[PDB]
């Protein structure tokens, strides 16, 4: 009974939606700030090297 | 009548105060457009984002361990005991509408406001904008980048969960009560009491919406008012000196521009809130001692520190009859790290001898040492973060546990070495590349001799030619010299039509000749300027 | 070089705005609107695009409230009808937000690029060293202040105002912070030793001479009969099991009583420990510490999942090599010797349970930790 | 009228104030000190004065250090020895600390009003109407930002941009208050009729047709049995007793089960009710309300606590005048007649719960309230 | 027991008696009913940073 509980739990897990966007694999803190750097630093610093200038 | 209402409410302002000259000094205040300047008010924008969503999470959260089974709608937690905070946070995440979202987009906001602090600390830190005048604005930023990493921590810590509960258990916990004279005083002041205290989160809470935040707030307010009235400090160039702020006035352009990028910035936040999932509590369980996961990972901007406690090597002490941990070692070495980040522009100064009022910033390549102990120190972060990572490395890219542990380890004073070499010379490098281009000009297509067959490559002069082909050298400005002719006055004169069909001739030559007016009279007048400096 | 008593009557807003820039040490060169030409359709092509895209904004802003206040939010079930729904709920409100904010951004800053005229404004930057009239006449006042005030001749005032600012100082700090100071080492928890210290005593402390403390295995049953004792027999060879120490008197969670002393043993920050069986064949590679002998009931180990380096839970049990693995830092204890560490930040071992059989062969503990379980801290090792 | 270039290096410290005075538009008028003669005794206790007082706070801040770290602070049962000490003991901390400060400042406020020197400076108040070079140019740069950035001409982008703005503003908007925003009309409290509003349904109202609800007397008993089954001779005439909707299945408080379903009984803010016993001579004196004329049962009347103005209980009961008071504004309501208010704010007569007697005699709900209970509101007498 | 009694006078029936929107404005402000499990949490945080802000 309780090996059938944790393969429900296994299988909840592995086939529930990301609720709340694009589950970056199921590590927290270390996709999330990949993505971070990645997308939102590149966003934030691609759009301030457009508004600005360089010199 | 628009107009007579914004008349008529200036002259009353005007009369009820006296804003006028104060007013037009703020608007007529010239901000460098540099784009490497809007990095600190990345860090600005995400705090006010910070501020706005952390309002709108303390509305619903509630902060306590008191246990209390769920009973909410999440299926996969029924009847689970768990902190009140755990299950307030999971109300914000389900039986909020757009709690999800706003904790998300909070959360977002914490991770792009510690990137954008580091970023902007990068940028200060490698064009010298820390010297004589701005030394205290160096030292209160790296204040506010301690608060601000520390702030992130308890923001995490919040929501009592599994993997921060472990973080904290970890850190707090075992950090605290390593520390030899004081440590067991501090984890009891701290915790109230033995680890799991019934008063860490509602400490913590309070810590980290009222105390830090209030202490940030007051720090950014000094940072702000300080970059203020120490006008912005700019890059050497045409008509730029120690003296005058070549840029944009405030009113205009500066502030249209500064508003337009807080909202793209919100709206980079908003989107990642909404596609990225960033700290899913609801799969992390309620934390509980017994519990664990392999990740087991802080924030990134924590993962240097907790890096550091994986790679250091279990060098423990024993005194008489006492014990010196092993994570006493990682306290001093994070003490260690904020005081040189802290001292570093007193320690340049004494190491160099500059007690001059520098308001020209320097090129990263023409300061070679501080570049090449910048990226020293970058090269070490990367290194502690990625090692902290090491878990999740070694679980994906298919290398021995072990092995990223001793790679962290011997990489952590091999990398540090080889990067600030590397740095240094890349430095020197791209300052002989602009010594190059200024004796020899601008490099272009090859072209073959007529009488012979020699091959020249039919350079482009930046300066007065000599009499002969070969131009006389410029003196370097430390200003960036332009290395392609793509950014010259050549190829750039596209038909200006429209993407897919084309502009009556006489419109396209008028725009064109007025584009090309425009830019020469631009020209002449920062030539004119820097000649009236000095001729 | 003079204010312009009556001329600004005549002068033009450009000649005021110059007239401001001098005023404020601001030369404005080089203002110069971004279409001097007129009628021209690239002017107009660039209006409709900077429209464009404030229109998107506007739109997505719509949509957000619309998708906001219509849209199938509320957790779905696994596997039911909505769950795309619910799951793409959340991300339809942040595309719409940002996408209206930034679009929004973006046509402010195609205007700014595009229209607003562009300027190299140079302003006078008059940094460092305030004219010598103003720093000598601010030192002049606060000398004045200081002298007239008649201070540092007082020598009476002087001495006693510091002493009291001090105490006061000394009395309101000490004040602010005693509520927090505790004293760590106050024998608060029983013990059959009389009152202990919290650290010294976890889970397994025998509160009473003798008394009988079950290895009981923690069922994840939803809060009623969470621990329930536990036989050798269960766990077979290469097997671990997290137990806890379960009293008789600790009974289900039924009642109101109970449920709390278990709640209680489920947050012991030193209760949790790990019962490992050592298969036959490898139990020749057990080597044992001081004391520590006898603790190992046959082939059956307990040893503290609290990592001894910060207190993390130890739980990654690697058979067929015996290694306890800590997640938090990636320390390994060898099981087979007595757990000590092998790798990692650790330096101490895991401390080992002893254990046994009471009467009905239930394993109990046969004793307490013979050293502090928790990870360490200055006063330990003596 | 000049700027003083050199003139500075011998300019005294008294023509430097006056200087930096004059330049802030503030003339300092005699400006003397408060001991023009030196060598007299009345300064020397002036300044003994001020010592003695900064001193004082000082030996108090000293005081408060020492109070806090050594006495007998913490909590004493009652009557007990040390209970005095304990009494006294933040007395003692706050009369310390007040004390120190206090008289810092007090010496602080001597040492300006007897030895800093006394100076009726006026300043030139430049106040209104800055001068109309200041608002000209400041004017025209406004005008010349507004202007030049080519706005108030493209009236698509002028259009747009408010579009954008406003749309972004409402969703922003309506997503930050849509969390908050709950319906208080969404039947949630199941019920015999279904699932029916908060509001409309209290602790009173039977889950299930033909439940039976007993008027369980709330014993003070700490967690065990809070509430016991209620007969009606337990009551005698003019008394009252406070009595809460129990159920069987709400058993003792002994289980987990138990104790969460009891305390929502207790915390059922529309649960408590008064019963009162009627005397049997006053019960010819009862006025009945439409539809509440067999709710009594015999000379037993059961109205709701909860006050009708504002929610309060109206937990004072006055026997022989038979009014029942509410604490919170002073109203009172005739309960021999229906518990009509015949003083203070209340406008509407408390709720009558039906009550009768189930076999063995204990006192059960007859029904529910045949009107909504607690105070009123906008969706009220329909 | 007096504040709370305070709180269930002013907040609770002065809001909730409000014509058009009292009922909704309560339900928002209390989570639900009057001692709805968020409204001191709510307090704390209007009480130690957003109205002392
Ligand atoms: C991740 C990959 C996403 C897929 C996109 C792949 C296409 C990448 C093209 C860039 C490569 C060319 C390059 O190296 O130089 C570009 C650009 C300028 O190079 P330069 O020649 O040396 O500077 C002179 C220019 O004239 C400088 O003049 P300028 O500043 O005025 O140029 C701006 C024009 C031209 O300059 C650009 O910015 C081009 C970038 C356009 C691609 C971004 C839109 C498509 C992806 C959106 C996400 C979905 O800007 C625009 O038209 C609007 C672009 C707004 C910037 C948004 C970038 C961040 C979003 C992508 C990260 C999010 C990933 C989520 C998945 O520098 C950049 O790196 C732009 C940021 C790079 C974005 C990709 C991030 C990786
Ligand atoms: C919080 C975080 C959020 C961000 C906030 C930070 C923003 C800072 C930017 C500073 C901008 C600023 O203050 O401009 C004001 C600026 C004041 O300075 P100013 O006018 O240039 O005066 C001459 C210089 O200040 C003379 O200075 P200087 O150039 O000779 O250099 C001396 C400088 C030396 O440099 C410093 O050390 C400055 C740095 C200050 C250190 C820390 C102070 C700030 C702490 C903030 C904490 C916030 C929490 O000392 C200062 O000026 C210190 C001023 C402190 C103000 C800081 C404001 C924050 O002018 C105005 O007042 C314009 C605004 C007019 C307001 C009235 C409008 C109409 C009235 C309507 C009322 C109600 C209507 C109903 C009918
Ligand atoms: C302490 C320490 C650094 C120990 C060493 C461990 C370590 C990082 C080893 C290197 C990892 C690599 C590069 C493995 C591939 C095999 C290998 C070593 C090849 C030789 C390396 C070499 C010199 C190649 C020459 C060309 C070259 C430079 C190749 C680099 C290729 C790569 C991987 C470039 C990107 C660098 C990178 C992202 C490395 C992993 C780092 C992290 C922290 C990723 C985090 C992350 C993870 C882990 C997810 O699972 C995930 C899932 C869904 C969405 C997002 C993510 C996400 O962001
Ligand atoms: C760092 C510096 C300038 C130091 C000055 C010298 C000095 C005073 C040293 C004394 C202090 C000491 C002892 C320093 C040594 C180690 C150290 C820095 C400790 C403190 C750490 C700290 C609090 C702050 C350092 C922050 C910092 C400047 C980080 C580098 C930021 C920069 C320039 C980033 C490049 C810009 C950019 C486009 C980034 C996005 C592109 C990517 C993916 C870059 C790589 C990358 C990065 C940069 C991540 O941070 C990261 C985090 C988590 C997962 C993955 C990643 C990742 O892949
Ligand atoms: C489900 C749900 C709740 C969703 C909502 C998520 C949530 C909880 C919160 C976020 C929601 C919100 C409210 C988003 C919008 C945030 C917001 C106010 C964005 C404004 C950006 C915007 C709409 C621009 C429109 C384009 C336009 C016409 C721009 C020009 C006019 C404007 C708006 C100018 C703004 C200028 C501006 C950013 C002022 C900031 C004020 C502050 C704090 C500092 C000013 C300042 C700055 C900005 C410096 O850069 C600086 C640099 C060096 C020295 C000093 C300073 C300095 O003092
Ligand atoms: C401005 C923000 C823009 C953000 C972009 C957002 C991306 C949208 C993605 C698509 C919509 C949302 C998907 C939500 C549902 C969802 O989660 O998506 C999984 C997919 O996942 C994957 O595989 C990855 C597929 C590759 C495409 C996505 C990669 C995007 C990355 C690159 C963005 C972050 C930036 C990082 C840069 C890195 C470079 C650093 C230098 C799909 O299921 P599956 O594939 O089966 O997942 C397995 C379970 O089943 C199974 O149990 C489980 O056990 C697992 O095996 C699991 O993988
Ligand atoms: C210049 C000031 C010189 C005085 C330094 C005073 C610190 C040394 C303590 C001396 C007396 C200790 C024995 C008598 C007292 C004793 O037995 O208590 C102990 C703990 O000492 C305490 O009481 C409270 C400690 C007072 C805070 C000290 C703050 C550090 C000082 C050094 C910094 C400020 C001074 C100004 C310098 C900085 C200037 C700034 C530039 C143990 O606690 P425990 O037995 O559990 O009872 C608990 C109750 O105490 C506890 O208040 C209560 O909270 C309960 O929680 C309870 O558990
Ligand atoms: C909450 C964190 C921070 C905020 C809100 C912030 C904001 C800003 C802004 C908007 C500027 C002017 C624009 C620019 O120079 O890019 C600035 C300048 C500066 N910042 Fe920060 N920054 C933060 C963190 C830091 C850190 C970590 C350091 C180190 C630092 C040191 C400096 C210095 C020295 C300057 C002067 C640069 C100059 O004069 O151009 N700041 N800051
Ligand atoms: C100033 C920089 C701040 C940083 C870096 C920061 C960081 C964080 C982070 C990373 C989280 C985790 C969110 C999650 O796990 O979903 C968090 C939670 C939280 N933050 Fe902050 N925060 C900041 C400011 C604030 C402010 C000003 C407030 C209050 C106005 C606030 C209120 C909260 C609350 C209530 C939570 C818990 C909500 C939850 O568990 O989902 N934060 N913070
Ligand atoms: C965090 C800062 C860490 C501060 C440690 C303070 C150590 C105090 C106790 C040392 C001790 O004598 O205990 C016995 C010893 C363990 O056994 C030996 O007698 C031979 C040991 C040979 C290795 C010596 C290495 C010393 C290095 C440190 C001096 C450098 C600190 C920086
Ligand atoms: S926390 Fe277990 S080895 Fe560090
Ligand atoms: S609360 Fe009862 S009369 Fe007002």
């Amino acid at each position: 009974d309780e090996k059938r509980d944790i393969v429900a739990y296994v299988r909840e897990s592995a086939e529930t939606p990301s609720y709340g966007g694009y589950g970056l694999g199921g590590f927290g803190p270390a996709p999330e700030g990949m993505a971070m750097w990645i997308i939102g630093m590149v966003a934030a610093i691609g759009v301030a090297m457009w508004i600005g200038s360089r010199a | 009548d628009f107009a007579k209402l914004a008349a008529a409410q200036g002259d009353a302002i005007d009369s009820r105060y006296h804003p006028s000259a104060a007013v037009r000094r703020q608007l007529n205040k010239v901000f460098p457009t540099h784009w490497s300047f809007l990095l600190g008010e990345i860090a600005l924008y995400s705090f006010i984002i910070l501020l706005l969503t952390g309002v709108w999470l303390t509305l619903f959260f509630d902060p306590s361990m008191a246990h209390v089974t769920y009973d909410g709608v999440y299926q996969p937690l029924r009847g689970v005991q768990m902190s009140r905070a755990y299950e307030t946070a999971l109300d914000i995440s389900f039986e909020v509408r757009g709690g999800l979202f706003v904790r998300q987009v909070h959360h977002w906001a914490a991770l792009m406001f510690a990137a954008s602090i580091m970023v902007h600390l990068a940028r200060i830190f490698f064009t010298g904008a820390f010297r004589r005048p701005r030394e205290a604005n160096w030292v209160i930023g790296s204040l506010l980048l301690i608060l601000a990493m520390f702030e992130g921590f308890f923001g995490y810590s919040l929501p009592d969960d599994l993997l921060s509960g472990t973080g904290i258990r970890a850190a707090l916990s075992g950090i605290t009560m390593g520390i030899p004279v004081i440590g067991t005083w501090m984890h009891w002041a701290l915790f109230g009491g033995d680890f799991p205290g019934e008063i860490l989160i509602p400490r913590l809470y309070a810590l980290h919406i009222l105390l830090i935040p209030g202490i940030i707030l007051a720090l950014i307010g000094a940072h702000l008012a300080l970059v203020w009235f120490q006008k912005h400090t700019q890059f050497p160039g045409p008509g730029r000196t120690e003296t005058n702020v070549v840029g944009v006035r405030v009113m205009p352009v500066f502030a249209v521009k500064s508003g337009a990028f807080f909202a793209m910035i919100t709206g980079v936040l908003g989107l990642m809130g909404g596609l990225l999932t960033i700290n899913p509590i609801w799969n992390l369980g309620p934390y509980k001692p017994s519990q664990v996961s392999a990740g087991s990972q802080p924030d990134f901007y924590m993962m240097w520190t907790d890096g550091l406690i994986r790679l250091w090597p279990a060098w423990e002490f024993y005194p008489f009859g006492h014990t010196i941990p092993q994570g006493v070692w990682v306290a001093v070495g994070m003490g260690l790290v904020f005081a040189l980040l802290i001292a570093y522009p007193f320690i340049e100064k004494k190491v160099t001898g500059d007690d001059a009022h520098h308001n020209l910033l320097q090129r990263p390549r023409d300061v070679p040492v501080r570049t090449a102990i910048g990226s020293m120190a970058i090269a070490l972060y990367l290194l502690l973060t990625f090692a902290c990572m090491n878990d999740i490395i070694a679980l994906k890219f298919h290398i021995s546990l072990n092995a990223t542990t001793w790679i962290g380890r011997i990489g952590m004073v091999v990398l540090p070495a080889i990067v600030y070499f590397v740095a240094y010379r890349w430095a020197i490098s791209l300052q002989r590349s602009d010594r190059e281009v200024l004796e020899h000009g601008v490099e272009t297509g090859i072209i073959k001799r007529l009488p012979h067959g020699a091959y020249v490559e039919l350079h482009q002069p930046l300066g007065p030619v000599d009499e002969h082909g070969h131009p006389i050298p410029l003196e370097y400005a430390g200003a960036p010299l332009p290395k392609r002719m793509n950014k010259l006055g050549s190829g750039g004169a596209p038909g200006t039509g429209s993407f897919l069909f084309p502009d009556p001739a006489v419109e396209h030559e008028a725009l064109t000749e007025a584009a090309h007016a425009s830019e020469h009279k631009s020209l002449t007048a920062l030539k004119e300027h820097q000649d009236r400096i000095h001729g | 070089g003079q204010p312009t008593d009556a001329e600004l009557a005549e002068m033009s807003r450009e000649e005021l705005v110059k007239l401001g820039g001098k005023i404020d040490g601001v030369e404005t060169i080089f203002k110069e609107p971004r279409w001097p030409v007129p009628g021209t359709k690239a002017e107009k092509r660039t209006e409709r695009l900077v429209a464009y895209w404030l229109m998107l904004g506007g739109l997505s802003g719509l949509a957000l409230l619309l998708v906001f206040l219509f849209w199938p939010w509320e957790y779905q079930p696994f596997g039911s009808e909505g769950e795309f729904l619910y799951s793409l709920a959340t991300p339809l409100y942040g595309l719409t937000f940002g996408l209206s904010i930034l679009s929004i951004g973006i046509g402010a800053v195609l205007f700014q690029k595009k229209f607003i005229p562009e300027e190299i404004s140079v302003q006078d930057r008059h940094d460092g060293r305030s004219p010598e009239v103003h720093r000598k006449t601010v030192a002049a006042n606060l000398t004045d202040a200081l002298e007239g005030s008649t201070l540092k001749r007082r020598k009476v005032i002087g001495l006693s105002l510091g002493i009291g600012l001090g105490a006061f100082g000394a009395g309101t700090l000490v004040a602010f912070i005693g509520g927090l100071i505790k004293n760590p080492w106050k024998p608060v928890v029983p013990t059959a030793e009389g009152k202990k210290a919290v650290l010294w005593t976890s889970g397994w402390t025998p509160r009473f001479k003798g008394e009988t403390i079950y290895l009981a295995r923690a069922t994840g049953r939803p809060g009623e009969s969470p621990f329930v004792k536990m036989r050798p027999e269960d766990i077979d060879a290469g097997g671990m099991e997290t137990v806890f120490p379960w009293r008789e008197s600790d009974g289900d969670g039924t009642t109101v009583e109970s449920e709390h002393k278990l709640t209680e043993i489920a947050m012991g920050v030193r209760n949790p420990v790990m019962l490992i069986r050592i298969k036959p064949a490898d139990m020749h590679r057990v080597i044992k510490r001081k004391g520590q002998e006898s603790f190992n009931f046959g082939e059956l180990f307990a040893y503290t999942k609290v990592c001894s380096h910060l207190g993390c839970p130890s739980s990654l049990y690697e058979q067929q090599t015996y290694r306890i693995l800590c997640p938090c830092h990636q320390s390994q204890f060898d099981a087979l010797e007595f757990a000590k560490p092998i790798f990692g930040p650790a330096a101490r071992a895991l401390a080992q349970l002893p254990i046994t059989i009471d009467e009905d062969g239930y394993l109990v503990a046969n004793g307490d930790f013979v050293e502090p379980v928790g990870p360490a801290f200055w006063e330990r090792k003596s």
